[PDB]
C-alpha cells in the first residue's frame, strides 16, 4: 500500500509532494555546501589544505542546486502540482514516463554523491571544460559519473518536458483556447520548450566529452584536430536556455502572486505578458556566446552578439513594467508572499541590470570571471529565483498540505533571508569590480574585508533556513486548518478545496458555449 | 480504496508531533551532515 | 488564505525546546567536522 | 630591402583575434620558399625574413615539434 | 490519387529493381587496392587511454589487414 | 489521373502504341542488358581477358 | 466513475525499476570503464530490457486489449512522438554542427585540409550510395504500408512490412560490413572521431527502428492493428522517414560535400 | 491481397467502444467536443448535464478574454458567473 | 486471437493491469524486482568499495 | 594592483580601459537611473490608500514602453561598439612577447630576435621577502615598455588558462592549439598585477601575473645581461 502509492505513483499530487521533499533535501545539501564555501573565506586560510577539493565543494554547490533543487521543486513539483489543476486536467498525459522522471533523479543525486566521494575528486567547475575535465587533468571515474548524472538529469527533464507540452496543448478543455489559459501554464509551455530544445546539445556534449575521455576520441583534444571552443559553444548554446529555464516559471509564480494578494482579477496586459515571454524563449537561442567575450571570438560576431544581448534585454523590461503596472491601484494584503514578490522584483531587477552591465563586450573584457558575475548571477538565481520558490511555496502550502504558516514566523523568515542574501551578495561586486576571480580558495589581503563580511551574512542566511524547517514543524505543531480562500473565482487550484484529494476533475470543467 | 485528507497525502507520520520533529530534524540534518562526512572523508583519504 | 485556528494548540515552551532541538541536531555534526580538523589531516 | 626589420607588422590577411593560422601559413609559405629556390636553383635567401617572422609569431614548443616531424618525415603539411 | 497501389508499383519497379541494380554495381566496385604506407602522424592513431576490451589496443571492429595499430602493422 | 490509369491509357490502351512501347523497350534493353552482361562478365574475369592485359603489350 | 475520457493508469512499478535500470547501467559502464567488470552492466541491461518489453506490454494491453486509448489520448501520443523526434533531430543536429565546426575551419594539426593527410576515407559511389538507396526503397516501402493500411489489404502490407524489416537489417549488417572494412579507426583523427560517431548514433538508430518495425510487424500478425487506429506504425513510420532524413544529411555533409 | 485488416467497429471494445458508438449517434457524454445552446437568460439558462450534484462551470463570458471565471455548480436554481450574467443550470442526469 | 482477449482483460476484479494473467505475470513481476534491487544493492556495495582507496 | 575598501574598478594606465571607465561611469549612470526609478515607483505605489480594480484599457501605454528600453539600450550601446571597433585597429607592433600557461606557473618568450624565454613560478608565503605581498608575487617578472603598442600571443599546453590583468584591461584566454592575440599599452612605469582567470586545477588559485614596465635603455642593459 506504502510502495503501491509513494514508489508507484501514477498521480500527478503525490509525485509533486514528492519532488518537494526531494528538492528540499537538495536544497539542504547545496546550503550546507554554500556554507562550507563561505566557511574558509571569512579569514583567509588552507581551511581544506588543497583547493582541488575545494572546486570539488563548489562544483557539487552548482549542480545539486541547479539541477536538483530548483528544477525539482520548480519544474516537477509546481507543474505537476499547479498544472493539472490550473487547465482543469484531471492528470498528465504520461503519468508513468513522468513518474519515471522523478524516480530517475535519486539515482542522479546518488551518482553525483558519488563522483565527489571517488579520492580524485570532480573538482573542475560547473561547466565541465576539458581537458580539465579529460583523463589527464582529471583522470579517474569521478567526472564520468558527473556525466552521467547529467545524463540521468537531462532525460528526466526531456521526459518530463515531454509530458507538459502535451498536457498543455491536448490535455486542455476544448472550447478553451491557448490564450485563456493562466501565465504560469504559459510559463511552463515555453519552458518546456526550451527544455525539450536545449538538453539535447548538452547531452551530445557530454556524449562527446565521455567517447573523448574514454574511447580515445579527439573532439576535444587539439593535438588531434579537436578544440575545447567547440564544447565552449555546445555548452552555453544548451547554458543560456538553462539560464531561462531557471528564471522562467519563477517569472510565473510571481505573477501569479502579484496579481493575486494585490486583489486583481486579471494581470494587466496579458497579451503583452505573452508576448514577451514568448520573446525571450524565441530569443534565448541566440545569445550563448555572451558567455564567450573573452575566448578569442571575431569582432562582429561580439558586436552581434552584444546587440542581440540588448535585444534579449527588452522584453525582460517589458515583463517588469507590466508588474509593476498590474500592481496599479490594487487592494494589496501583506502575506509573505508579497514580501517575497517585492524583493523579488528589486534584487531580480538590480541583478540583471548588472548582466546588462556585464553585456557589453568591451566591459566584459575586464569583468570576465571575477566576482561582479558571481554578483549578478547570484543576485538574479539565488534570491530572484529563490523568492519566487518561497512565494509559491508559502502561497500554496495551505493547497499542498492542508495546515498553514505563521504569518509572524514567515515574514521574520523573510527579514532574516532578506538580510542574509544581500549581505552575503552585495560586497561581492567591489570585490569583482577590485579584481578579485572566481573559484579561489584564498585570495590576498586586500580582498579580505568584503569576503569577510560576505563570509558572516551566509551564516545569516543558514540562520533563515533553520527558521525555514521549525515554522513549517510549526505547522504540524498546530494543524490549523484553513476556513476558505480569497479570490477563489479566478483560481482554479484553489477551488478543489485545500488540499485537494486524490482524483481530482473526475468529472471535468464545463466551458462557456460562445 | 486509498486515504486522502489532510496529513493523510503525505509519505510520513502526521499524527504525532514529537516523532515529526525527530523525523524531520534527523533527515535535514543528515541532509546538512552528508557534505561534511564527504569533505572528512576526502581529508582522510589525501 | 483565511486559517482555522489550531486543533492542537502549541505554547512557548515546546516552540522553545523545538527550535533548540533542531538547531542542535543541524549544528552537532557539523560543528562535529568543523569543531577539528587537525584530526582528519592526520597532522 | 625591407630589412633592418624590428618586428612582425600587421598582416592583412588576419586582423582578426586568432592568429594561429598566420604563423601555421608563415611556416607553410617558407617551406614553400624553400622547395621553390630549390626547384629553381635561385638564391634561397631573397625571402630569408620568413623564418625571422614565424620565429617571431608562434612558440618554441610549435616549431619544435613541427621541425621533429620534418626530422622523421611525418608532418601532414603540405612540403 | 487515394490509392496504395500507385505505391506498390513505385516499389516493385523503381525501388527494389534500383536497389538490386546498386547492389549488382557495388559487386562490381568490389575490389580493394593494397594498404598504404605505416606513416605514423601524431594527429591519428592516437592512444590517451587504454582500451576498455580485451587486449587495450584493439577497436571494437578492428580489422588486422587495413587498421593498423600505433606500434604498426601486424601480420 | 493516377499513374496506372494513364499508363495503361497512353501506352497499353492501343495496339499500335503497343507495339511502339515493345519496339522501343527492345531497344533500350538490348543496349542496358549489354552494357549489364559485359559488366559481370569482365568482373568474374577480372585481369584474366585479353583487354585487360592489352595495354602492356601496346 | 470516469466521465472524462482520459487514460486513468493502474499503479506500476517499471518507472521505478527503469529508472534504477538505468543507475545500474550508468555504474556499469563507470566500472567497465576503470575497473574491468561486466556482469553489473549486463545485469543493468537484462533489467532494463524486460523492463521495456513489459512496459510496453502493459501500453499494448491498455491499447488493444482494453481500449482506453480515446482519440484524444491519439493525439497526446502523437504529439509525443513528435516531441520526442525532434529531441532527436536537434541531438543530430548537434552532432552534425559539431561536425561542419570541426571541417569548415581546419586546425593546424590536419595539415589544413578534409580529409587530412594519412587518412583516406571512402568514395560515396558504391557502398554510401547503396544505403541511402536501401533507405529511400524502405521509405517507399512504408509508404506502401501505410496506404495499404489505409484501404485495408493484410497480405499486401505484410510483404510490404517484411521488405522494410528486410532491407533494416540488409543496412544493419553491411553498415557493419563497412565498419569491418574501412580503412581508419575511431581513434584516428578528429574525421575518424566525427565519422564514426554520428554514424554509431545512426547505426543505433536504424537498430531501435528495425526493432519498433519488428515489435509492430508481430503486433499487426496478432491482428492488432486496425483500419483506422494503427498507432505502432504510425510512429514506425515516423521514426523511419527521420532515420532516413538523417541519413541523406550524413550522405550530402559527410560523404559527397567535404570528402 | 486479402481482407484481414479488421473494420474499428469490430475491434473496438471499452471506452473506445461507447465513445465510437455514442459519437455517430452525434451525442457526447465524454467531453469531446464544446457544447451548445448558449443562452444566459433567466427562464433558459445554460443546461450543463452532471453525474454528481456538483460540477466546475468556467465561464469566458465576454469575448477574447483572459481569465476563465471559475465556480462550482450545485443542484437546484440556477446562478450566474459572479461578474457577467450568464446563467448555468446542473441536470445530474448523465451517467 | 483478440476478442476473447477482450473479455479476459476486462474481468472488473480490481488486480493491477500487471497482474492480470495471473501466475505467470506474478512470477515474472517477482523476477523482475527481486533481482533489479539485488542489483542496486550490489550497485551500492560496488560505490562503496570503489569510494574507499586501495 | 588591490587595496582595502575599494569599491570602484582599478585605477587607469591603458587608454582603452580608461575609456572602458567612462563608459563604465555612464552605464552606472544608467542603472543608477532606473535602479531608482523602479524603488521610487516601488515605495510609492505600494504606499498607496486608494482602489482601482477594473477591467482597464490595455492598449494605450505599449509605444512608450517599447521605444524608450530600446532608445536607453542604443545610448549604451553606442559607445560600446565605438570602443569596441577601437581595441582592434591597424596594429604597429613595437613588440612581440608570447606567453604559454604551464601547469600552474606560466612561460614568457621575447624571440623576436635573440630568443629569450622564461618560466615563472610563484613566491610561496613562508619564503616572502619582507613588505611583499600575499597571493601576488613571482620571482620572474614580465618587463614591457611604457608608450608602445605590444602584442601578447598566448597559448598553453593542455589546461585552459587566462591571462589577465585588470589594470591595464586585458583578460584572454590561454587555449591549447590556439595562439590569442592582445594588444597592450601603458602610460606609466611601474608593477601592475594580475591572476589566473580561468579554472586550472589544484592550484588555480597560485598564479600571479606581474608586469613590470621601464624604459626601453633598461631594455638593453636588461635583455643584453640576462642570458
Ligand atoms: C503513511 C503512514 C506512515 C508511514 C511511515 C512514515 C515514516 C517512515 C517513512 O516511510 O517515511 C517516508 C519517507 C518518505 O520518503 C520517500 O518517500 C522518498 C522520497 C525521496 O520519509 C522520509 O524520508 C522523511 C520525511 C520526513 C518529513 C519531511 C517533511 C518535509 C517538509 C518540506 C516539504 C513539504 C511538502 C508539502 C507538500
Ligand atoms: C536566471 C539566471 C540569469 C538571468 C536572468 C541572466 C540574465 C542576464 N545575463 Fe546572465 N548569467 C547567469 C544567469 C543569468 N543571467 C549565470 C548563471 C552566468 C554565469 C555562468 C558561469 O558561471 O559561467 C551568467 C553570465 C552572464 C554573463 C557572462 C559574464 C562572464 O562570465 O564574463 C553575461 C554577459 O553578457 C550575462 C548577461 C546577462 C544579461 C545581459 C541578462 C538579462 O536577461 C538581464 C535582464 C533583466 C532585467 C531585469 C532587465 C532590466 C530592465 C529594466 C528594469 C527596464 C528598464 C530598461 C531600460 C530603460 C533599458 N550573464
Ligand atoms: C541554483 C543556483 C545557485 C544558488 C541558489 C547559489 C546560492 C549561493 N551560492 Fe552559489 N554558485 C552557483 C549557483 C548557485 N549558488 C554556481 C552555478 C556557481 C559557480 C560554479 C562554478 O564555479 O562553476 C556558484 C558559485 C558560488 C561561489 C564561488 C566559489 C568561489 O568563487 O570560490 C560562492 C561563494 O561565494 C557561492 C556562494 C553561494 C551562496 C553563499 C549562496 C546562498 O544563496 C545559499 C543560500 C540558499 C538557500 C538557503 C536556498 C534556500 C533553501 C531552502 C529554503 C531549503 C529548501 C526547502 C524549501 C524551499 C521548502 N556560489
Ligand atoms: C512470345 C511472347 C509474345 C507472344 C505474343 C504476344 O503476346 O503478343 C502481344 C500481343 C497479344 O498479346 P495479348 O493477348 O496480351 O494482347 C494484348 C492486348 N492489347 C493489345 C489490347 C494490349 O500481340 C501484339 O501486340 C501484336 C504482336 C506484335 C508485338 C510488338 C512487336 C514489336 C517489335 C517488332 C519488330
Ligand atoms: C546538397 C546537394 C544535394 C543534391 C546533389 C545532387 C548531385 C549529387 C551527386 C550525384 C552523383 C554524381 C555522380 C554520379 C555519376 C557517377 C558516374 C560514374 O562514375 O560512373 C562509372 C561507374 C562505374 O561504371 P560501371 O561500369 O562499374 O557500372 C556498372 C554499369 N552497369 C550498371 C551497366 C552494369 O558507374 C556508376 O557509378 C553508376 C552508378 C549507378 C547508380 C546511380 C544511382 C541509382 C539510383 C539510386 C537510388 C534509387 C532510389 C529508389
Ligand atoms: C528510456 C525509457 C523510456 C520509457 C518510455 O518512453 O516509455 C514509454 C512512455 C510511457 O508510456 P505512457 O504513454 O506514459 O503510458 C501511460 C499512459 N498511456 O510512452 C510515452 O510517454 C508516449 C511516447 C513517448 C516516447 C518517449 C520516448 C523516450
Ligand atoms: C524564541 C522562540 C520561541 C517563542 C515562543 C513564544 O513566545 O511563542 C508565542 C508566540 C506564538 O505565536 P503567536 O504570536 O501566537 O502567532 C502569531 C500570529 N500569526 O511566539 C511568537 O510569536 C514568536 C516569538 C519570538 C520571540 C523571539
Ligand atoms: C530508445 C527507446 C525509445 C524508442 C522509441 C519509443 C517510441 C514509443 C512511441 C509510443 C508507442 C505507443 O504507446 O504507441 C501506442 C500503441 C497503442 O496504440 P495502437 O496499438 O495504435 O492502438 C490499438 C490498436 N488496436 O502502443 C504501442 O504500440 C506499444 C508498443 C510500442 C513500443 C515498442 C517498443 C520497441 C522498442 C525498440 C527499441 C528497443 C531498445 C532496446 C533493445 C535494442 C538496443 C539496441
Ligand atoms: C544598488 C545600486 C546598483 C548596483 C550597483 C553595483 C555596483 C557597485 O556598487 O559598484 C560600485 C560603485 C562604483 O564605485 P566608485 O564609487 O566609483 O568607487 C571609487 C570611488 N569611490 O559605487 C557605488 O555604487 C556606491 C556604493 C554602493 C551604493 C549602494
Ligand atoms: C548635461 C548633459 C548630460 O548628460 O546631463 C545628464 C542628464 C541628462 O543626460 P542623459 O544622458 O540623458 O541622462 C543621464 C543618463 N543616466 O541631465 C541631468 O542630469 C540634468 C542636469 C541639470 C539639472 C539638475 C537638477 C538637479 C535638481 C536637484
Ligand atoms: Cu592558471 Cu587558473
Ligand atoms: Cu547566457
Ligand atoms: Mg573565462
Ligand atoms: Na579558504
Ligand atoms: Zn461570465
Amino acid at each position: 500500500m506504502f510502495i503501491n502509492r509513494w514508489l508507484f505513483s501514477t498521480n500527478h499530487k503525490d509525485i509533486g509532494t514528492l519532488y518537494l521533499l526531494f528538492g528540499a533535501w537538495a536544497g539542504m545539501v547545496g546550503t550546507a555546501l554554500s556554507i562550507l564555501i563561505r566557511a574558509e573565506l571569512g579569514q583567509p586560510g588552507a581551511l581544506l589544505g588543497d583547493d582541488q577539493i575545494y572546486n570539488v565543494i563548489v562544483t557539487a554547490h552548482a549542480f545539486v542546486m541547479i539541477f536538483f533543487m530548483v528544477m525539482p521543486m520548480m519544474i516537477g513539483g509546481f507543474g505537476n502540482w499547479l498544472v493539472p489543476l490550473m487547465i482543469g486536467a484531471p492528470d498528465m498525459a504520461f503519468p508513468r514516463m513522468n513518474n519515471m522522471s522523478f524516480w530517475l533523479l535519486p539515482p542522479s543525486f546518488l551518482l553525483l554523491l558519488a563522483s565527489s566521494m571517488v579520492e580524485a575528486g570532480a573538482g573542475t567547475g560547473w561547466t565541465v571544460y576539458p581537458p580539465l575535465a579529460g583523463n589527464l587533468a582529471h583522470a579517474g571515474a569521478s567526472v564520468d559519473l558527473t556525466i552521467f548524472s547529467l545524463h540521468l538529469a537531462g532525460v528526466s527533464s526531456i521526459l518530463g518536458a515531454i509530458n507538459f507540452i502535451t498536457t498543455i496543448i491536448n490535455m486542455k478543455p476544448p472550447a478553451m483556447t491557448q490564450y485563456q489559459t493562466p501565465l504560469f501554464v504559459w510559463s511552463v509551455l515555453i519552458t518546456a520548450v526550451l527544455l525539450l530544445l536545449s538538453l539535447p546539445v548538452l547531452a551530445a556534449g557530454i556524449t562527446m566529452l565521455l567517447t573523448d575521455r574514454n574511447l580515445n576520441t579527439t573532439f576535444f583534444d587539439p593535438a588531434g584536430g579537436g578544440d575545447p571552443i567547440l564544447y565552449q559553444h555546445l555548452f552555453w548554446f544548451f547554458g543560456h536556455p538553462e539560464v531561462y529555464i531557471l528564471i522562467l516559471p519563477g517569472f510565473g509564480i510571481i505573477s501569479h502572486v502579484v496579481t493575486y494578494y494585490s486583489g486583481k482579477k486579471e494581470p494587466f496586459g496579458y497579451m503583452g505578458m505573452v508576448w514577451a515571454m514568448m520573446s525571450i524563449g524565441f530569443l534565448g537561442f541566440i545569445v550563448w556566446a555572451h558567455h564567450m567575450f573573452t575566448v578569442g571570438l571575431d569582432v562582429d560576431t561580439r558586436a552581434y552578439f552584444t546587440s542581440a544581448t540588448m535585444i534579449i534585454a527588452i522584453p525582460t523590461g517589458v515583463k517588469v513594467f507590466s508588474w509593476l503596472a498590474t500592481l496599479h491601484g490594487g487592494n494589496i494584503k501583506w502575506s509573505p508572499a508579497m514580501l517575497w514578490a517585492l524583493g523579488f522584483i528589486f534584487l531580480f531587477t538590480v541583478g540583471g541590470l548588472t548582466g546588462i552591465v556585464l553585456s557589453n563586450s568591451s566591459l566584459d573584457i575586464v569583468l570576465h570571471d571575477t566576482y561582479y558575475v558571481v554578483a549578478h548571477f547570484h543576485y538574479v538565481l539565488s534570491m530572484g529565483a529563490v523568492f519566487a520558490i518561497m512565494a509559491g511555496f508559502v502561497h500554496w502550502f495551505p493547497l499542498f498540505s492542508g495546515f498553514t504558516l505563521d504569518d509572524t514566523w514567515a515574514k521574520a523568515h523573510f527579514a532574516i533571508m532578506f538580510v542574509g542574501v544581500n549581505m552575503t551578495f552585495f560586497p561581492q561586486h567591489f570585490l569583482g569590480l577590485s579584481g578579485m576571480p572566481r573559484r579561489y580558495s584564498d585570495y590576498p589581503d586586500a580582498y579580505t574585508t568584503w569576503n569577510t563580511v560576505s563570509s558572516m551574512g551566509s551564516f545569516i542566511s543558514l540562520t533563515a533556513v533553520l527558521i525555514m524547517i521549525f515554522m513549517i514543524w510549526e505547522a504540524f505543531a498546530s494543524k490549523r486548518e484553513v476556513m476558505s480562500v480569497s479570490y477563489a473565482s479566478t483560481n482554479l487550484e484553489w477551488l478543489h478545496g485545500c488540499p485537494p484529494p486524490y482524483h481530482t476533475f473526475e468529472e471535468p470543467t464545463y466551458v462557456k458555449v460562445k | 480504496h486509498y486515504e486522502e485528507g489532510p496529513g493523510k497525502n503525505l509519505p510520513f507520520s502526521v499524527e504525532n508531533k514529537w516523532r515529526l520533529l525527530a523525523m524531520m530534524t534527523v533527515y535535514f540534518g543528515s541532509g546538512f551532515a552528508a557534505p561534511f562526512f564527504i569533505v572528512r572523508h576526502q581529508l582522510l583519504k589525501k | 488564505v483565511s486559517a482555522k485556528p489550531a486543533k492542537t494548540p502549541t505554547s512557548a515552551v515546546e516552540q522553545a525546546v523545538g527550535i533548540s532541538a533542531i538547531v542542535v541536531g543541524f549544528m552537532v555534526p557539523a560543528g562535529w567536522v568543523l569543531a577539528h580538523l587537525e584530526s582528519y589531516k592526520k597532522s | 630591402k625591407i630589412k633592418n626589420y624590428k618586428t612582425a607588422p600587421f598582416d592583412s590577411r588576419f586582423p582578426n583575434q586568432n592568429q594561429t593560422k598566420n604563423c601555421w601559413q608563415n611556416y607553410l609559405d617558407f617551406h614553400r620558399c624553400e622547395k621553390a629556390m630549390t626547384a629553381k636553383g635561385g638564391d634561397v635567401s631573397v625571402c630569408e625574413w620568413y623564418r625571422r617572422v614565424y620565429k617571431s609569431l608562434c612558440p618554441v614548443s610549435w616549431v619544435s615539434a613541427w621541425d621533429d616531424r620534418i626530422a622523421e618525415g611525418t608532418f601532414p603539411g603540405k612540403i | 490519387g487515394a490509392g496504395a497501389n500507385t505505391w506498390r508499383l513505385l516499389t516493385f519497379v523503381l525501388a527494389l529493381p534500383g536497389v538490386a541494380l546498386c547492389s549488382l554495381n557495388c559487386w562490381m566496385h568490389a575490389g580493394h587496392h593494397e594498404r598504404p604506407e605505416f606513416i605514423p602522424y601524431h594527429h591519428l592513431r592516437i592512444r590517451t587511454k587504454p582500451f576498455a576490451w580485451g587486449d587495450g589496443n584493439h577497436t571494437l571492429f578492428h580489422n588486422p589487414h587495413v587498421n593498423p595499430l600505433p606500434t604498426g602493422y601486424e601480420h | 489521373p493516377t499513374i496506372p490509369s494513364r499508363l495503361y491509357s497512353l501506352l497499353f490502351r492501343r495496339t499500335s502504341t503497343f507495339a511502339l512501347t515493345i519496339a522501343v523497350g527492345a531497344l533500350f534493353f538490348e543496349r542496358a542488358f549489354d552494357q549489364g552482361a559485359d559488366a559481370i562478365y569482365e568482373h568474374i574475369n577480372e585481369g584474366k581477358l585479353w583487354k585487360h592485359i592489352k595495354h602492356k603489350y601496346e | 466513475h470516469q466521465t472524462h475520457a482520459y487514460h486513468m493508469v493502474n499503479p506500476s512499478p517499471w518507472p521505478l525499476t527503469g529508472a534504477f535500470s538505468a543507475l545500474l547501467l550508468t555504474s556499469g559502464l563507470v566500472m567497465w570503464f576503470h575497473y574491468n567488470s561486466i556482469t553489473l552492466l549486463t545485469l543493468g541491461l537484462l533489467t532494463n530490457i524486460l523492463t521495456m518489453y513489459q512496459w510496453w506490454r502493459d501500453v499494448i494491453r491498455e491499447g488493444t486489449y482494453q481500449g482506453h486509448h480515446t482519440p484524444i489520448v491519439q493525439k497526446g501520443l502523437r504529439y509525443g512522438m513528435i516531441l520526442f523526434i525532434v529531441s532527436e533531430v536537434f541531438f543530430f543536429a548537434g552532432f552534425f554542427w559539431a561536425f561542419y565546426h570541426s571541417s569548415l575551419v581546419p586546425t593546424h594539426d590536419l595539415g589544413g585540409c578534409w580529409p587530412p593527410t594519412g587518412i583516406s576515407p571512402l568514395n560515396p559511389l558504391e557502398v554510401p550510395l547503396l544505403n541511402t538507396s536501401v533507405l529511400l526503397a524502405s521509405g517507399v516501402s512504408i509508404t506502401w504500408a501505410h496506404h495499404s493500411l489505409m484501404e485495408g489489404k493484410r497480405n499486401h502490407m505484410n510483404q510490404a512490412l517484411l521488405i522494410t524489416i528486410m532491407l533494416g537489417l540488409y543496412f544493419t549488417i553491411l553498415q557493419a560490413s563497412e565498419y569491418f572494412e574501412t580503412s581508419f579507426s575511431i581513434s584516428d583523427g578528429i574525421y575518424g572521431s566525427t565519422f564514426f560517431m554520428a554514424t554509431g548514433f545512426h547505426g543505433l538508430h536504424v537498430i531501435i527502428g528495425s526493432t519498433f518495425l519488428i515489435v509492430c510487424l508481430l503486433r499487426q500478425l496478432k491482428f492488432h492493428f486496425t483500419s483506422k487506429h494503427h498507432f505502432g506504425f504510425e510512429a514506425a513510420a515516423w521514426y523511419w522517414h527521420f532515420v532516413d532524413v538523417v541519413w541523406l544529411f550524413l550522405y550530402v555533409s559527410i560523404y559527397w560535400w567535404g570528402s | 491481397s486479402g481482407g484481414g485488416v479488421p473494420t474499428d467497429e469490430e475491434q473496438a471494445t471499452g471506452l473506445e467502444r461507447e465513445i465510437m458508438i455514442a459519437a455517430q449517434k452525434g451525442l457526447d457524454p465524454y467531453n469531446m467536443l464544446p457544447p451548445k445552446a448558449a443562452s444566459g437568460t433567466k427562464e433558459d439558462p445554460n443546461l450543463v448535464p452532471s453525474i454528481s450534484n456538483k460540477r466546475i462551470v468556467g465561464c469566458i463570458c465576454e469575448e477574447d478574454n483572459c481569465t476563465v471565471i471559475w465556480f462550482w455548480l450545485h443542484k437546484g436554481e440556477s446562478q450566474r458567473c459572479p461578474n457577467c450574467g450568464t446563467h448555468y443550470k446542473l441536470v445530474p442526469h448523465q451517467m | 486471437k483478440v476478442p476473447e482477449l477482450q473479455k479476459f482483460f476486462q474481468k472488473a476484479d480490481g488486480v493491477p493491469i500487471h497482474l492480470k494473467r495471473g501466475l505467470p505475470d506474478q512470477m515474472l513481476y517477482r523476477t523482475t524486482m527481486a533481482l533489479t534491487l539485488g542489483g542496486t544493492i550490489y550497485c551500492l556495495i560496488a560505490l562503496y568499495m570503489a569510494s574507499q582507496p586501495r | 594592483m588591490a587595496y582595502p575598501f575599494q569599491l570602484g574598478l582599478q585605477d587607469a594606465t591603458s587608454p582603452i580601459m580608461e575609456e572602458l571607465m567612462n563608459f563604465h561611469d555612464h552605464t552606472l549612470m544608467i542603472v543608477f537611473l532606473i535602479s531608482s526609478l523602479v524603488l521610487y515607483i516601488i515605495s510609492l505605489m505600494l504606499t498607496t490608500k486608494l482602489t482601482h480594480t477594473s477591467t482597464m484599457d490595455a492598449q494605450e501605454v505599449e509605444t512608450i514602453w517599447t521605444i524608450l528600453p530600446a532608445v536607453i539600450l542604443i545610448m549604451i550601446a553606442l559607445p560600446s561598439l565605438r570602443i569596441l571597433y577601437m581595441m582592434d585597429e591597424i596594429n604597429n607592433p613595437v613588440l612581440t612577447v608570447k606567453t604559454m600557461g604551464h601547469q600552474w606557473y606560466w612561460s614568457y618568450e621575447y624571440t623576436d630576435y635573440e630568443d629569450l624565454c622564461f618560466d615563472s613560478y610563484m613566491i610561496p608565503t613562508n619564503d616572502l621577502k619582507p613588505g611583499e605581498l600575499r597571493l601576488l608575487e613571482v620571482d620572474n617578472r614580465v618587463v614591457l615598455p611604457m608608450e608602445l603598442p605590444i602584442r601578447m600571443l598566448i597559448s598553453s599546453e593542455d589546461v585552459l588558462h587566462s591571462w589577465a590583468v585588470p589594470s591595464l584591461g586585458l583578460k584572454t584566454d590561454a587555449i591549447p592549439g590556439r595562439l590569442n592575440q592582445a594588444t597592450v599599452t601603458s602610460n606609466r612605469p611601474g608593477l601592475f598585477y594580475g591572476q589566473c582567470s580561468e579554472i586550472c586545477g589544484s592550484n588555480h588559485s597560485f598564479m600571479p601575473i606581474v608586469l613590470e614596465m621601464v624604459p626601453l635603455k633598461y631594455f638593453e642593459n636588461w635583455s643584453a645581461s640576462m642570458i
